[PDB]
């Protein structure tokens, strides 16, 4: 493939440098157009690019965390961290937010992998051996409601159990209702007055349910999740503007108030270096 | 002697003839056509009013002044109560369509200033309040009016900033979107055609607008001297190969 | 059972890395896809779209005023603008194509710059691009840029002028974020003869600038941007 | 080798190498031909 | 092969042991050409002596530490080495070192061994089990602030968290900007009166950057991390002489003052066997 | 699932073992070769260069 | 000995997976199958049944 | 697979839709034989409702 | 590829691909036509 | 077998079986012949 074709001098009545931007087309114009340039080639295909590179390897998309400790006389288990959930997003976190709202609509399976550590802030003897066992309660499945609930037998839903300090992994196909998921969304769910917009009406999949299969030993033991995101099977349309404000929630599109100016200021003139 | 510049475009029982054009912007180069069976799920057999409800629309009128800071409309609502359009609109459970857009500013060889003309496909808008305030429904669904960048904050509203696009993004990088300018001096109007652009083959119309059409003055208008200081820029917009389906009661909308 | 050897990195878990994990849910089908116009393959497609430069940079606070370039009539011989051409820098940092550049390490290619000319249509101008290769310091005086890559811009019909910063280096890749040995030059502007407005005219015209990538183009290495971070996470 | 029966288990996907920019680049109804007029 | 063929007597004319050195050739003379050999052959190729042989296994390049301890009040957490990074280098440790700079251009793909372990200098109960986190922190990237830093999300840097106590692996392609690495480099960044010499200007790469997974326990534990750099797929250009002097400094060719005489003296005279 | 059993050895680093790996840099492009006189393919070949002698050790 | 590396996600349960086990009776012979009328193969076969709904539901 | 074939208007002796329940049967009857649809298709096979998903979990 | 010896050994079964409501949706003796009369 | 896409994965490369020592031993202008005199 040449980069560069070679081309002389030109003294021509056909100018392809002078051109009328308003009407919405960038003329494909080349270094060859406007100077003399010599053959050169390009050694290069643009592999590292492609969207399914892009958003390919896996992203930290939520970080939550539980305890193993004696739940006597706790009243409230999802209180205690005794068990938890993630209403599960992929727009908490910001680094992959930004690269995925590039696109306006995006298809893709996942992969998840999921490092869980523990931490014994407070003496103990030692270090116990914990299994997490995480749990998918889709929209009108019963969620947990203490760490040891029926709904953790979780006959009809899918559950992985692996140990602290290890890694868990699978992947799941493209859940969206639609034929896409919906990057953005200037809609409601329905005409009410007072219903609330964005895409958090949209985007609902429900949480994912994690806790210790352990009992508990004399000491506290804290286990932190963090969930990684990796999109496979990249689809993605209507490219859009990229993101130049900070974000303030999950799933809208709000900037915080007295932000600062996104455009650095010359130091200096128009006319400066 | 065709010219880029000249052109005619007839839909309906409307015409619109612009002497002075700059070509025209396809969408993502694809024109509107209909819903295939083969992308269909409801199964209704859908009505296609075609003549009727595919002509020209011209919403009223806008005063481009030195002060102006820019105009949203949003569609399909823009069109809400346009004729047959319309009624169509609040009659059905479903209904689908692109539109041609043709925005018009003529002045003089003296007069100088610049409208960026520009579609966003689903355009959600940020709440000015911040964290995670959200838009009320009236304030997303202007009508014909639009909404006018330069009026003040209210509450349950947008934003109104035009550096940040009233959602975190720069006024600069507007130009990934299908768009066309309106330069004084080479342009007086801007078209732009349409294809239907959604995550379902068909869709509420009032519960959620595909496309925001945003017209923003970038450089300034400076008329010629002792000139009136305005031009007013008219916004004429068409639907094109509309299909309705679930036929029904009539939707109530809020406010 | 067949004897096996287990190596070092065993058990790692490399963000990076692309194997196969069992499915959670086994037979499920997916959403039938329909078609949607605008699909996006490749990030070089869209880098060739070109966006509008904050050129203008000298405000206080971010304003549309910064995208124009202010020309003033009758002067001669003088400076319109100035800038280096760190691309993931500066005026271009915000732009699309800075804006991707910035996922990557290393960049390598032409750069299109073009002009678009807003004054009234019975005004004149005649302007002076001038690319100044890596090497020499930005010019001080159009004697001294006129030496290096340039074009005469003639205002008239044709509202645009669209100026190539061709590939000129010594290493086939740059670095995105700023480095001296890897610099790329300068981009400068000046009144080849004058701007005219017509009678009954009068102020300051603006001129609109752009910035795309050519087809020549290669970015590589992806990485982390410094445009945007974050203190907690967001929710709901 | 896929050791899993489903699609959604397989690896990444293999470079697109489609790339198109005129839907992005040059949407205009009239075809514009570089170094003829723009607008005529 | 022959190693040697067999030769005999010689009374000629034709003298190939008498040469003219100023040439700044090394004519290619045999014990046959001076004495009477017989015949013997070679049964060996110079495998081991390849450079893919000679660059290609492990060696260390690095060893740095970071240590898992309560970062409440801690006001840099570079600096309690709580978090750490390396401005990657090749040229830190000498074994290695001498060895590539016996030419003067050189590129390869690495494949890098990363051996962690841990040790618990005071008191503690038991060993815990901390997972290691690296990120490749290019430049312009952000660099990690706290050893909890949104740039730890890492949704665009690879990045790799194995066990302490274990070893991690991957592979990267030849990342250098020209067509090879400089192992010496004659220049400056630009023609400034006071910028830096040698080859810190051009290999500019950026630093690895280690942390602890894991939240505190009650004790502090202290993680050394080693990292070991092979090459693979080598190819070297320009053969130079060896290093004699000690180094001083990474990437520049300075050597100690008062240094001691490198040329063994004789016990004797020259006479001396 | 297809029965294993590991060997002694598992889990050793030997830093002259030649392996596989994954690369961190999925799908990059490195820069093209160009030509430079010089390449050297086996120490064997450099030492047949000769070099001076310091014989004279004496100092 | 064949050399391998283990991925994330060795050891781990997922109730959901579908792999081969060793028999813990190896050799055994299970009862014959005989015929039996209503064989249901999918959900889907007898969603098509209707049933009756407490539509006053006001008790 | 067609999930609906495309049916127009209808004024016939023949009613689909009336039927006996006293019968036992359910009577197949679809969408297109009470009012006017369109062509649309399946894309789907009911894969995960097989016994054999439904108890191999 | 089974590693194993017995059937029990191997993995889940895969999609009937069956399905045939009418035992359960149509079990009348005599033959019912849509369209036609349910009771001659 | 490569189990690995990219071609940094790969093991060590074996052995170049080049050695060429001309370059360095006799990168003379004009061609030197053993046996022949040195400088004529
Ligand atoms: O990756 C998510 C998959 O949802 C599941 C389903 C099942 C499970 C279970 C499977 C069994 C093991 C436990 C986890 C977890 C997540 C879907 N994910 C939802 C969020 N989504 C988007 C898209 C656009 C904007 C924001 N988020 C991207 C796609
Ligand atoms: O091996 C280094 C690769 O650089 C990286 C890139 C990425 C990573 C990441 C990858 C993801 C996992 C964490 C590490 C680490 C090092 C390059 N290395 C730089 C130093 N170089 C030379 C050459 C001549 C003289 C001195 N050094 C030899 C080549």
């Amino acid at each position: 493939t040449v980069a560069s074709i070679s081309s002389g001098p030109k003294h021509t009545q056909k100018v392809p440098i002078l051109t009328a931007n308003e009407t919405g087309a960038t003329m494909p114009v080349l270094p060859s157009d406007s100077i003399e340039t010599r053959t050169t080639y390009m050694h290069f295909n643009g592999s590292e690019t492609d969207v399914e590179c892009f958003l390919g390897r896996a992203a930290c998309v939520h970080v939550t965390e539980i305890q193993n400790k004696d739940a006597t006389g706790i009243d409230n288990h999802r209180e205690a961290k005794l068990f938890n959930d993630w209403k599960i997003n992929l727009s908490s976190l910001v680094q992959l937010r930004k690269k995925l709202e590039l696109f306006t609509y995006v298809r893709f399976d996942s992969e998840y992998t999921i490092l869980a550590t523990a931490s014994q802030p407070d003496s103990a003897n030692y270090s116990s051996n914990l299994v997490v066992q995480a749990m998918y309660v889709p929209p009108g499945a019963p969620n947990p409601k203490e760490w040891d609930d029926y709904t953790w037998q979780s006959a009809s839903n899918p559950s992985v159990f692996f140990k602290v300090g290890d890694t868990s992994r699978f992947s799941v196909p493209y859940v969206g209702l639609a034929s896409a998921y919906n990057c953005f969304y200037d809609g409601y769910s329905h005409d009410d007055a007072e219903t609330q917009y964005g895409i958090t009406v949209l985007n609902h999949m429900g949480s994912m349910a994690f806790r210790i299969v352990n009992e508990h030993d004399e000491h506290k033991t804290l286990v932190k999740i963090r969930v990684y995101h990796r999109a496979k099977h990249v689809e993605a349309w209507i490219p859009r503007a990229p993101r130049a404000l900070p974000y303030t929630s999950i799933g809208r599109t709000n900037y915080p108030k007295n932000t600062e100016p996104v455009i650095k200021k010359r130091k200096g003139d128009i006319k400066s270096y | 002697g065709y010219s880029d510049r000249v052109q005619q475009i007839t839909l309906g029982n409307s015409t619109i003839t612009t002497q002075e054009a700059a070509n025209a912007v396809v969408c993502y180069a694809e024109w509107p056509e209909y819903l295939p069976d083969v992308d269909a799920s409801d199964v209704n057999k859908t009505s296609k009013p075609d003549t009727s409800v595919c002509r020209f629309y011209t919403l009223d009128s806008k005063t481009w002044t030195t002060g102006s800071k820019g105009w949203c409309w949003k569609l399909p609502d823009a069109l809400k109560d346009m004729g047959v359009f319309g009624q169509n609109m609040f009659f059905h459970s479903l209904g689908r369509s692109g539109y041609t857009v043709h925005v018009q500013c003529n002045a003089t060889k003296f007069h100088s200033g610049c409208l960026l003309v520009v579609v966003i496909p689903e355009h959600q808008l940020a709440s000015h309040e911040g964290g995670n305030v959200s838009v009320k429904y009236t304030f997303t669904h202007p009508g014909e009016r639009g909404i006018d960048l330069s009026s003040a904050n209210e509450v349950g509203g947008p934003v109104k900033d035009v550096l940040y696009n009233m959602n975190g993004t720069l006024l600069g990088n507007l130009l990934i979107f299908p768009h066309q300018f309106i330069n004084l001096r080479t342009n007086n109007t801007a078209t732009i055609v349409i294809p239907y652009i959604n995550s379902v083959p068909i869709d509420s119309m009032t519960r959620h607008n595909n496309v925001s059409l945003m017209v923003i003055p970038i450089a300034p208008l400076t008329v010629p001297t002792g000139a009136t200081p305005s031009l007013p820029i008219t916004v004429t917009i068409a639907p094109m190969c509309t299909e309705f389906s679930g036929i029904r009661s009539k939707s109530i909308v809020p406010q | 059972g067949l004897p096996t050897t287990t190596l070092p990195g065993s058990g790692q878990f490399l963000t990076t890395d692309d194997r196969q994990s069992p499915s959670a849910l086994p037979n499920y089908e997916p959403t039938p896809r329909i078609h949607i116009p605008g699909k996006v393959h490749n990030l070089l497609e869209i880098i060739q779209v070109d966006t509008l430069i904050p050129m203008n940079n000298t405000h206080t606070k971010d304003e549309v005023n910064s995208y124009l370039i202010p020309l003033n009539a009758n002067r001669q011989n003088e400076q319109v603008f100035g800038t280096n051409l760190f691309i993931g820098d500066g005026v271009f940092k915000t732009t699309l194509l800075g804006e991707i550049v910035q996922y990557y390490t290393h960049w390598s290619g032409s750069l299109r710059f073009s002009l678009m000319y807003t004054g009234p249509a019975l005004s004149s101008a005649k302007l002076i691009l001038a690319y100044t290769p890596p090497g020499a310091r930005g010019p001080q005086d159009r004697r001294e840029a006129m030496l290096g890559t340039h074009v005469v811009w003639d205002i008239g019909l044709q509202s645009t002028i669209v100026m190539t910063i061709p590939w000129t280096s010594g290493v086939q890749f740059r670095y995105t974020d700023p480095d001296t040995y890897t610099s790329a030059g300068f981009l400068s502007c000046w009144y080849q003869t004058s701007l005219i407005l017509p009678p009954e005219t009068t102020g300051q015209v603006y001129l609109l600038s752009f910035i795309s990538a050519c087809p020549d183009f290669k970015l590589r290495l992806m990485k982390d941007t410094q445009t945007i971070s974050q203190t907690v996470a967001l929710t709901e | 080798i896929n050791y899993y029966k489903d699609a959604a288990s397989t690896s990444s996907a293999g470079q697109s190498l489609s790339m198109d920019p005129s839907k992005f680049t040059e949407p205009v109804k009239d075809l514009m031909l570089k170094g003829a007029p723009a607008l005529n």
